């Protein structure tokens, strides 16, 4: 029971190896029988070899008999059964072969007895048609010959030692005992020579009998295992295996059609590089198969791509010859891979390759920094140039993430490119180009944001991140050093780049990652205030919405009341908003009157000031300066006149909404009054009238903004306002208007559910520019999402959302996610009414079909097929999933039956029902999901039918037949 | 290069 002893938890593998050695010394036949029985029961054959049947009759008929006597209960074999107990079985099996053959290498392995039978049986079973026998025999003989390779290595070392001692004696001819030692060494050398010849004989026998047959085998895993292990051997025994005689098989196997075999080929090739260099035949094969290696860089499997990139890195360690510049740019594009390990491997290769200004990839004192503020400048320089040439990305986020861990020491040396950006270093280089300036600033944005937060961006995200102590302490002192460095650098950074809008927008994302109590410890609030005045100059010099958003977000980050500086920053915030209030009042009180003219200058001043006010009012409570009077006067004169720019109205509407929501903030504070409550409700009602007028206004972005503002107003006054333990907010609650609901539905249908260019309510996007179709599609998805969010929270009538549910196939790619989620949520809110509106959606589509085609309805057309497919996916959306499972199905069936006989035919004939093809739609909802309620639904169905309708069975009433 | 020319069977 050596199979069971090795399998079922062997305490010491060398112990049973020595037991087999002792039994072999006792009697060769019984130990050979035990080893053969072990191998056969390792093959999955439950037959047991006996003494006479092993001794007398040959191995091929043994193989035939055990094929007949396999005695299976399943097709599985011990190399593929689930895991644990069998995994450690396989490991024990391999270790038993290795230790058993390697331990006998001194005296037992030259008896010329066991290996003949073992080789014959294993070769025959590797030529056997049974996959189990082939796999098990290949593994057994494969570990056998691996052990024989180790024995050959030991014999070669012994030959080297005895040759050295023979030459050492041949130096010294003095001594008769020395001559006797020389003759003993010669006899030992001859014994080792004949032992080596025998080992070579069994080596060649096993090789030409097994490996040549089984690397052409139809099983991928046998070839993969063979190639991986042959690379292991050629890594460890390069004396005889490092030649083309074994590399021809590797070259032939590199073109395998299976990913795992090629993975093992790349592992073998890396084993030729790891960890020793250099060999000429290795570089010859590298230059021979550079094209195949770069082919595997773009393989389907991510693992094969990673191994190919690592082999390329190994070649760069060893050769620097075979790789071409186009291959280099291919890997530079692989830096932008979606899969993070591939990108990180490519970035590590890039760091190894293109960074040799003063680092020779060698020892220090000239490699990291030469004690000056200059050596690392050129590394920064081809970072900038690489970002310039990499036109596959406007941002170096993926590039920096790939180059993060490989260049950790280089990416924290922010002071170096800081002097190479602002203060004109002593290197005598050219002027820092504006495109290069923006590229370097984008690189800094990426590097410091990855310095603060360590999570990779979206697509590279994992969510299974754990922070070690080293990680968190590196994060903290990294935060400290960036804080103290950049509170110094940002003042003259802004002073150099005040007028550059995009550079300011990029630079003001870092202060989200600044520990503000360090200012209290560092006493650098004065530099904070200098940067506040500098960004005040930017704000008063820039009118861009994006930079105002960035500034407002930066202020909100530094408006952290948990830090002492909140008063000091609130000084500057109040000062700047007070300036903007004064400027807004001065400009508005002259713009609202007609006068002369109003010209473009006053329009520009009003628009810029209101942009700034709206932007800084989004993130900050500024209702102490009640400018809703000016904004509402501007909105009402926009209503009355209508001849003035769009953006001013957009800014006024958004600023008024911001004021309203900031007032809404300070009523849930536990102190609600009533006079200001009614005042706020009246202002909200006026804002609702203005928003309805703007929705009726001809301008379509104004229509969308009015729609989303109305969405915000309705969710503010939604039914879930009463959830959070509120009592006095009940007067504030305002119900939707049915005409307003119809206007909203009409707007949504005219401006959302469009997938063609015929409507012309969606901007073109044909040219692959910043004005692509994707922006319009995502904006329409956002508007539909806001509308559905109003729908699902008991605010607006969801019979209007039935018309949204009906568009699930015409807009599957565009809005199928939104329609499916809305249907699921409305099912979770009220499944009965959800099913009623679902069958209403089907009725609406069917009535559109009635309008388009008439009462014949074209029952075999694509429209009916699409409606029936929609019915199928709706029926599988139901079932036993929520409460009132079949009651909703019964209600849907009753509604469908009512609709199928809703209209009666005037001519030809009275009993044929119009809208009969809806029974085909309902037949998908009947199917076989239910069984007991089918009788009740049929009883409801037969109320509208007659016996004359029962008896007729033709093409017109085929929907009725299919439903019944 | 001629040893790597596959002519087996």
């Amino acid at each position: 029971t050596l199979f069971e002893v090795v399998k079922l938890g062997k305490s010491a593998m060398q112990s049973v190896v020595d037991d087999w050695i002792e039994s072999y010394k006792q009697d060769r036949d019984i130990a050979l029988l035990d080893l053969i029985n072990f191998f056969i029961q390792c093959s999955g054959c439950r037959g047991t070899v006996r003494i006479e049947m092993f001794r007398n009759m040959q191995n091929a008929e043994i193989i035939r008999k055990m094929t007949e006597e396999f005695d299976e209960d399943s097709g599985d074999y011990p190399l593929t059964m689930p895991g644990p107990q069998w995994k450690k079985f396989r490991s024990n099996f391999c270790e038993f072969i290795g230790v058993l053959i390697r331990q006998c290498q001194y005296s037992i392995i030259y008896d010329e007895y066991m290996m003949d039978t073992v080789i014959s049986l294993l070769t025959g079973l590797s030529d056997s048609q049974v996959r189990a026998f082939r796999h098990t025999s290949t593994l057994a003989a494969m570990k056998l010959m691996t052990a024989l390779v180790n024995v050959a290595l030991n014999l070669s070392i012994h030959q080297d030692n005895t040759q050295r001692q023979y030459e050492a004696e041949r130096n010294k001819m003095i001594g008769k005992r020395a001559n006797e030692r020389l003759e003993l060494l010669l006899q030992k050398r001859k014994e080792l020579q004949e032992n080596q010849d025998e080992i070579e004989n069994m080596m060649n026998s096993i090789f030409k009998g097994i490996f040549v047959h089984r690397y052409r085998d139809a099983i991928a895993e046998i070839r993969a295992i063979c190639i991986e292990e042959i690379g292991v051997w050629m890594k460890m025994y390069s004396d005889a295996f490092l030649n083309d005689s074994y590399l021809k098989y590797v070259g032939w196997t590199l073109h395998d059609r299976q990913g795992e075999v090629r993975l093992k080929c790349l592992k073998a090739l890396q084993s030729l590089y790891t960890n020793r260099e250099l060999f000429p035949k290795l570089e010859l094969f590298t230059n021979r198969f550079k094209d195949r290696i770069v082919s595997m860089t773009l393989d389907k499997e991510y693992d094969v791509a990673v191994e190919a990139i690592r082999l390329v890195t190994l070649i760069l360690h060893g050769s620097e010859e075979a790789l071409s510049n186009e291959d280099c740019e291919n890997v530079y594009h692989l830096v932008y891979s979606a899969h993070r390990p591939v990108a990180v491997a490519a970035g590590e290769f890039l760091h190894k390759k293109l960074f040799s200004r003063h680092d020779p990839q060698a020892e220090e004192a000239l490699a990291k920094r030469r004690g000056r503020n200059s050596p690392n400048g050129n590394l920064i320089r081809m970072l900038v140039l690489f970002f310039l040439e990499s036109e596959l990305h406007e941002h170096a986020a993926y590039l920096v993430d790939s180059l993060w861990e490989s260049s950790q020491e280089l990416l924290k040396d922010w002071e170096c490119m800081t002097e190479l950006l602002l203060e004109e270093p002593v290197q005598g280089e050219e002027a820092m180009s504006d495109r290069q300036e923006s590229a370097l600033i984008e690189l800094m944005v990426c590097t410091i944001r990855q310095a603060a937060e360590a999570h990779p961006p979206v697509g590279r995200g994992t969510g299974k991140r754990v922070l070690t102590a080293k990680e968190r302490k590196t994060q903290i002192d990294d935060r400290n050093k960036l804080t103290e460095h950049f509170i110094i650098t940002l003042p003259m950074l802004l002073s150099k780049y005040s007028a550059d809008a995009e550079k300011v927008a990029n630079l003001l994302q870092i202060p989200q990652y600044f520990d503000l109590e360090i200012y209290s410890t560092g006493r650098m609030e004065k530099h904070l205030d200098a940067l506040l005045k500098q960004i005040k100059f930017v704000v008063e010099k820039h009118v861009e919405s994006d930079v105002l958003e960035a500034c407002s977000k930066t202020y909100s980050i530094l408006c952290s009341e948990e830090y002492t500086i909140q008063n000091r920053v609130d000084i500057a915030r109040s000062q700047l908003i007070d300036e903007f209030v004064d400027r807004f009042n001065h400009s508005v009180e002259d713009l609202l009157q007609e006068g002369e003219e109003a010209d473009d200058d006053d329009i520009y001043n009003v628009l810029s000031t209101l942009k700034r006010l709206t932007s800084f009012h989004n993130a900050h409570d500024l209702t102490k300066w009640d400018l809703f009077g000016n904004c509402y006067r501007l909105l009402k004169t926009g209503i009355e006149h209508g001849a003035m720019p769009e953006q001013i109205v957009v800014q006024a509407l958004q600023c008024s909404h911001y004021s309203i929501l900031w007032q809404l903030v300070k009523i849930t504070d536990g102190s609600p009054s009533k006079e200001d409550l009614l005042v706020l409700r009246k202002t909200v009602k006026s804002f609702l009238a203005v928003c309805q007028q703007c929705l009726s206004n001809v301008n379509t972005p104004v229509k969308e903004q009015a729609f989303m503002l109305l969405c915000d107003l309705l969710m503010i006054f939604s039914h879930q306002l009463m959830t959070g333990g509120r009592e006095g907010l009940q007067p504030l609650v305002f119900n939707p208007d049915t005409g307003l609901q119809s206007e909203l539905l009409s707007f949504v249908m005219d401006h959302v559910f469009i997938d063609q260019d015929e409507e012309n309510q969606s901007m073109e996007g044909d040219e692959e520019d910043e004005a692509n179709k994707i922006e319009a599609l995502h904006k329409r998805r956002n508007l539909l999402a806001a509308f559905s969010k109003l729908i699902i929270y008991d605010i607006v009538d969801m019979h209007a959302a039935a018309d949204i549910f009906k568009h699930y196939m015409k807009y599957y790619n565009d809005y199928g996610d939104i329609i499916k989620e809305t249907l699921s949520k409305t099912r979770q809110i009220d499944k009965i009414q959800c099913a009623k509106t679902l069958i209403l959606s089907l009725q609406q589509l069917f009535n559109e079909l009635v309008q388009e085609q008439g009462p014949n309805l074209d029952r075999t057309s694509a429209h009916v097929s699409g409606i029936k497919e929609l019915a199928r996916r709706f029926a599988l959306t139901f079932g036993l999933d929520q409460i009132k499972t079949r009651e909703a199905v019964a209600t849907l069936h009753k509604d469908g039956i009512e609709f199928a006989f809703k209209y009666q035919n005037q001519k030809g004939q009275e009993y044929p029902p119009p809208n009969l093809a809806f029974l085909e739609v309902l037949s998908e909802f009947s199917s076989k999901l239910l069984r007991q309620d089918k009788k009740t639904v049929h009883s409801y169905l037969e109320k509208f039918l007659t016996e004359q309708m029962m008896e007729r069975r033709e093409d017109v009433w085929l929907p009725l037949i299919s439903y019944r | 290069v001629s040893v790597y020319d596959f002519e087996e069977e």
